[PDB]
């Protein structure tokens, strides 16, 4: 329980072992979990002392104070992360990274994560500083089980904030110098070392699909798959993720997807009490349907339309104009056949229910997946039958209501679907 | 018809 | 997620 005039006469004794008792203190007082006097120690000039002891070999346990202490700043806001980069600790964390010692060499992989994690511009900083070839020689051995438990959870949340981050996404030559040992990390058997991978995955499949194909060329899709369908929800949240992510690239990758047996898990994903499972899997869904049609009827075989069709009925309402997104997609890429087995499963009632929210977009959709299905009741002449489907299920006094509001495109459309099927 | 992306 | 601090 020092106070900061203290630690501050202990940096300044030039003592060597008073220096560590200060930095020991400066530890426990950024250690503590009511709010820790960070900006305090920073206003008092403590961060380059810290940088420089992170450089003391003789004294290893100073070496660990600081780096300890420098890694509670960092951990703070993106100022106070700014003062620990600012101080140089940057390259002698990346020097402590050969430290002999187990628990200093953690600490600077800590502290690089920190400092990583921060934004895209720490993130690059510390890439170039090369702090990437000495972080992936410390997994260089053949069985990852002989390491400690909590050297390899850091490592693997360290190399995860790596991968974080676009504008601007991390470099190319960054990307394929970690994703071989980021692959071998998401076979490791350790529940938070395959979270951390799945999220490293999932940052490194969120763009263009150039990386996309960068991540599945190394053939993570069947292992992203199995995850998807572990019992551990901090594993399934960034499988599912990266899933995603895959399915919003060109079909090739989509169906490469689908042949790993996604589909298969996508009952329990789309009934799965976490919301935001639910909506990552719907809007998994939707990113499907707007594939071809070998890929739609891949969706109807596994028998996932009942279940958009109930994503539809009860959801929460951001799940539900995800759904709405799918069953647009699936009536502008699907045959005819697909659009009767959809409406046979049901669609039209929540559709029609769903018109009477409150946000422009989903109404927008919903119009627009109904001038599909029309479109597709017109190559097959049953226009009238599916128009009276709406008539039972009160959906024409939703159009005529909608007929004459705000936006442009709504009642375009709408007044187009009343001028042309009920008159 | 175009994938939406995040 | 995006920082850790170690609470001992």
């Amino acid at each position: 329980n020092w106070s900061v005039e203290d630690i501050v006469k202990g940096i300044n004794s030039n003592n060597l072992e008073s220096q560590l008792q200060a930095t020991q203190a400066a530890r426990k007082l950024l250690s503590r979990e009511k709010q820790p006097p960070i900006d305090n120690i920073i206003r008092a000039g403590l961060i380059p002392k810290f940088v420089s002891f992170l450089g003391k070999t003789d004294c290893s346990p100073i070496q660990f104070e600081s780096a300890w202490a420098l890694t509670n700043i960092a951990s703070g806001t993106s100022e106070q992360t700014k003062a620990v980069v600012d101080g140089g600790a940057i390259p002698a964390f990346i020097s402590l990274l050969a430290s002999p010692h187990a628990h200093i060499s953690e600490q600077a992989v800590w502290a690089l994560g920190n400092i990583a994690g921060d934004g895209s511009a720490f993130r690059d900083l510390v890439i170039k500083h090369g702090a990437i070839d000495p972080l992936l020689a410390l997994l260089a051995v053949p069985d990852l089980s002989t390491l400690a438990c909590g050297y390899l959870r850091n490592l693997t949340w360290t190399l995860s904030n790596l991968c974080r981050n676009k504008n601007p996404a991390p470099p190319l030559d960054a990307v394929e110098q970690i994703l071989p040992t980021l692959v071998r990390l998401l076979h490791h058997n350790d529940p938070e070392v395959l979270a951390d991978s799945c999220w490293a995955i999932s940052y490194l499949t969120d763009g263009p699909n150039e990386r996309i194909e960068m991540v599945v060329k190394k053939g993570v899709v069947p292992q992203l798959v199995k995850l998807l369908g572990a019992t551990e929800l901090p594993i399934v949240t960034p499988a599912l993720r990266a899933i995603g992510n895959i399915v919003t690239g060109t079909d090739e990758q989509t169906q490469k997807v689908i042949d790993a047996g996604a589909l298969a898990v996508f009952p329990s994903l789309l009934t799965n009490p976490k919301t935001n499972i639910q909506k990552e899997a719907t809007w998994t869904m939707s990113n499907i349907t707007a594939g071809r049609q070998d890929q739609i009827q891949q969706v109807v075989n596994h028998g996932l339309v009942p279940f958009l069709v109930g994503v539809l009925s009860k959801a929460d309402f951001k799940t539900q104009k995800e759904a709405a997104w799918a069953i647009t997609n699936y009536t502008s890429g699907g045959t005819v056949e697909q659009i009767v087995y959809l409406v046979h499963c049901g669609i039209i009632e929540p559709l029609m229910n769903l018109l009477s929210a409150k946000d422009t977009k989903i109404i927008q959709v919903i119009l627009d997946a109904i001038s599909n299905i029309f479109q597709a009741a017109e190559k097959l002449g049953e226009t009238e039958k599916l128009s009276i489907m709406i008539e039972e299920c009160g959906g024409l006094d939703k159009i005529e209501a909608l007929q004459r509001h705000e936006n442009e495109s709504v009642y375009k459309a709408s007044l187009n679907l009343i001028e042309k099927y009920f008159s | 018809e175009e994938k939406r992306k995040r």
